[PDB]
DNA sequence: GCTAAGCGCACCTAATTTCCTGACGGCAATCCT
RNA sequence: GUGAACCGGAUUGCCGUCAGGAAAUUAGGUGCGCUUAGCAG
């Protein structure tokens, strides 16, 4: 019966590296990537790196994805220095990481019910230390806090869950960014020029290549449909 | 083995450290404002103390050419000294250089005053600069300096110059809330005039606070920095203890003669460093009975008791000594009768510390 | 099973971690700027400790070129607003000269905060790379516990001797990795009737009691200085006043 | 083992705004050419 | 174990050291706690 699996990603610091970050400078994206959540469920399964290559990619690539952003966190930068190995010489790697501070995201994945049920069951019993993109970003709220349910459309699922205010008088977000998978529908119906591209679908890391994906953005506003 | 010195010292209204604006240095600890005396201030006060006259053997100066020229009655060699310093890696009368005094005097006199080439003279003076670490002051405070690679000649090579410090000094934070005060002053004009007003009008800033001072001497590192002369390390430890106990920062002392001695010194020996600053996260509020120093000592004793009953290892028990002048302020005043070696004399405390480090007597250093 | 370690450590005015400009590492949380010690800083502070030096050594605990080290550590999030300060300093020339003042006359950056440290070490994978050496795995877990309890980052420590030990450590064995950073979404404001550490521990206790009420956890404070709930109800499994017995309890619970 | 009540005042007039200082010192890194 | 596994911005430093808020002042004026009583067969 449950078609959609909900994941809650909330913490003080989080970082989801975007496709345009490959130099010593590493920035982050505003929303979690498909690669990151795929890695999170892969860690929850506990399958190794080499197990994916053994005809396993399309069993998870078909999962329709949708990201809900509750609060927009400002981009915070961290200066990281690596001593690597310390015959020997003064070689210190230069790095700068980008972190999203005070941000909360909701990830909804749509698929056949048995796979979703098994995904939730394995999430409730994580065999490996899960994080929020980087090992130094633990989840401040349970990932399985919102339980799977039967909802026809992603908009109905997003609007059904109420928003919990931290205290009585706080500035609520009048703009709610959202990320949803682009439905191909029938054969054809090419994506318009206004559809953005995203490289977060891993199939192999030798050579490292990520297949591009199309992401479209939507709006949800509270107080307009519920009296 | 680490020699940890915790001191509780109360000071009279004074300004022993101020920033550019002239207000006494402050810091936030536990969410409240605290008066602060900087660590380098205490380090220098111990450094230039009357008790360090026998161990002040390092100089930190930028006018090294003047120092070299000073050791010559008539041999006027100052332009050459500046040129050789500039070619050594300094660029102008230079950046700060830390190393010994007699060593540089003798070695510069025998090297740069001799009629000889230039680049290898720069190399020899650089080696002398790097190798002049036989000073207890450098052994305690430590040093590093790397000359710029642009002005320096490629024919000059530098050996290892980083000297690891064997002394760690914390910023003296007040045990209670900070109360900055404004002393409004005038400057009287001696000659009467038609206005009858002061020659200058201003506002001075001062504060009186009970400070918690923390020192940490690494015995192994102090011995290593002085090589096999372990007796010198013991003398340095004793002189540092005496200077920290009896010397105060030389701030506005002419106007605020705050020369108060600490009311309690806890010398503890452990292999890991412990800061008891968290004893005073809650500011000490004075009440009708007892006083600020007594309450601070009580809070410190409570924290030490909880630390001992907390992080404790039976393999290496930690011993310590409590000092209070003539046993005026006890540590465990009400129930903690745990310290069996309370001392009421600073020299006896120094002797006990020296005995615990090894077979060292305070008079035994009078042999060289 | 998962071992999660939460620490509440209050640090004296210091500069433990630094950026390029010399400012202390900072972070944003709850609409408030907050001090921060990086996770890699704490990890390196754990390594190179003489307490442990005195399978393959130096390989199982940290990998070297997989190994997939099982110990994870979060960024040290302060419980309150960050309060950076200016340390105006000069370096004297201590010789009679034509001028006065000789040093760089800089402005050092420093701050003092009560940090919430999160350590999550999973027993299963640490056993996995230990070839099933349960005794050795427990020994290394205890050694890491002792190190994290009694070690500090080796930052600007010679001028800022910040060697304060944590006033409260809480160890839980829950199935999912939950960090209690959200306990401090509201920044802790010090009141006249309480202190910063006590208020932070109280906020952590309130967060622990909430959500669940609408697993078990070992609470350690030095000599029970800060009790995590002053009641006789089933709130904390064991109140431990000594570190070594806390490590012992963790060890014989795991094994 | 335990008596109560009435009564409680107004205020004019509150001094003098540039008497206020100058100076010296403030990277060293260049972390695959 | 997916821009992710290996991952410290490391060290040196007193603002120090000049200084009278002083020369002016009566809270001065008004007033009944006051009516009742055996510690004794």
């Amino acid at each position: 019966p449950p078609n959609t699996l909900f994941l809650r990603l909330e913490g003080a610091l989080q970082s989801w590296g975007s496709n345009e970050a490959k130099f010593a400078l590493r920035r982050t994206a505003d929303a979690p990537t498909k690669s990151g959540v795929l890695g999170l469920l892969c860690a929850a399964m506990g399958i190794g790196r080499a197990e994916a290559a053994d005809s396993w990619l399309p069993k998870l690539a078909n999962l329709r994805m949708g990201v809900r952003i509750d609060r927009p966190g400002i981009r915070w930068w961290d200066f990281h220095t690596v001593g690597a190995g310390q015959k020997t010489r003064a070689e210190t790697l230069l790095s700068r990481r980008e972190y999203l501070a005070d941000a909360s995201f909701l990830v909804a994945l749509q698929g056949e019910p048995e796979l979703v049920a098994k995904l939730s069951a394995a999430l409730a019993k994580p065999v490996w230390a899960i994080y929020l993109g980087r090992k130094s970003c633990p989840p401040s709220r349970p990932v399985c806090e919102h339980p799977p349910g039967f909802y026809n459309t992603l908009e109905e699922a997003l609007s059904a869950v109420p928003l919990q205010k931290r205290w009585h008088n706080e500035p609520l977000p009048q703009i709610l960014p959202c990320v949803m998978d682009w439905i191909p529908g029938y054969d054809g119906e090419h994506a318009p020029d206004d559809a953005e591209i995203h490289y977060d679908l891993p199939v192999s890391f030798q050579p490292p290549r990520h297949l591009p994906r199309f992401v479209i953005r939507r709006e949800l506003v509270v107080g307009e449909d519920v009296q | 083995m680490l020699i940890e010195i915790h001191m509780i010292q109360n000071h009279s209204p004074a300004n022993l450290n101020r920033d550019d604006l002239g207000a006494p240095k402050t810091c936030y600890f536990g969410g409240v404002l605290r008066s602060r005396i900087s660590s380098q201030c205490i380090k220098r006060s111990i450094r230039t103390s009357n008790d360090f006259k026998a161990l002040l053997g390092g100089v930190r100066t930028r006018r090294l050419a003047d120092l070299i020229q000073q050791e010559a009655g008539e041999t006027e060699c100052w332009k050459k000294a500046q040129e050789i310093l500039n070619k050594c890696g300094f660029k102008n009368t230079k950046m700060l250089v830390f190393m010994s005094k007699d060593k540089i005097k003798d070695l510069a006199r025998i090297v740069l005053d001799n009629s000889l080439g230039l680049t290898e003279a720069a190399q020899q003076v650089a080696n002398v600069i790097a190798q002049a670490t036989l000073a207890p002051d450098i052994a305690l405070c430590g040093r590093m300096l790397e000359p710029n690679d642009k002005d320096k000649d490629k024919k000059v090579k530098w050996s290892n110059t980083t000297v690891e410090a064997a002394l760690q000094v914390a910023h003296a934070i007040s045990t209670h809330i900070a109360r900055p005060e404004i002393d409004y002053f005038v400057a009287a004009d001696d000659v009467p005039g038609e206005d009858a007003g002061a020659g200058h009008i201003g506002e001075s800033m001062f504060a009186s606070a009970c400070f918690y001072k923390y020192f940490s001497i690494d015995w192994e590192q102090l011995v290593k920095n002085l090589k096999g002369d372990t007796n010198l390390a013991a003398h340095t430890v004793g002189a540092f203890l005496l200077a920290a106990a009896k010397t105060n920062p030389s701030g506005k002392q002419n106007s605020f003669a705050a020369h108060n001695y600490p009311d309690g010194i806890l010398v503890e020996f452990k292999n890991s460093p412990i800061s008891y600053a968290n004893a005073f996260v809650r500011p000490v509020s004075v009440v009708k009975e007892s006083d600020l120093v007594e309450q601070s000592i009580g809070q410190l004793s409570n924290y030490v008791n909880d630390i001992r009953l907390g992080y404790y290892d039976e393999q290496s028990p930690v011993i310590g000594f409590w000092f209070s002048p003539n046993n005026r302020y006890p540590l465990g005043y009400k129930h903690s009768k745990l310290a069996s070696r309370n001392i009421g004399n600073l020299n006896e405390l120094v002797g006990a510390v020296l005995d615990y480090i090894g077979g060292f007597k305070w008079e035994e250093v009078q042999k060289s």
